């Protein structure tokens, strides 16, 4: 699948060790299917894969 | 019978005076310093709102 129109926005975050922020993207998809997500900066760690 | 008027007649403030225990009810004077400890599950996440 491939994706544009993305718009990113952090409606509230804390640095506590512990995944203390949530962002919420926007996405236009071509298609149904899995998609990889990948932090481009070493510091800020993401959970989700 | 030269009493006079009791405390909650005369009273400022608006007070309220009662007896047996002797008490002023509801004086209009200050303000009230009330600190609330409230539990994390009351509150509501914010991308849950």
């Amino acid at each position: 699948p491939s994706l544009t129109d993305m718009s990113c926005e952090v409606p509230a975050c804390t640095h506590s060790s512990d995944f203390g922020g949530v962002a919420i993207i926007k996405y236009a998809a071509s298609k149904k299917g899995k998609c990889a997500v990948h932090s481009m900066t070493n510091a800020v760690t993401i959970r989700e894969a | 019978k030269e009493r006079g008027a009791s405390l909650q007649h005369t009273a400022p403030f608006g007070c309220q005076i009662a007896t047996n225990p002797v008490r002023a009810m509801n004086c209009a004077v200050g303000n009230m310093p009330i600190s609330i400890d409230i539990p994390d599950a009351a509150f509501t996440r914010v991308v849950d709102a």
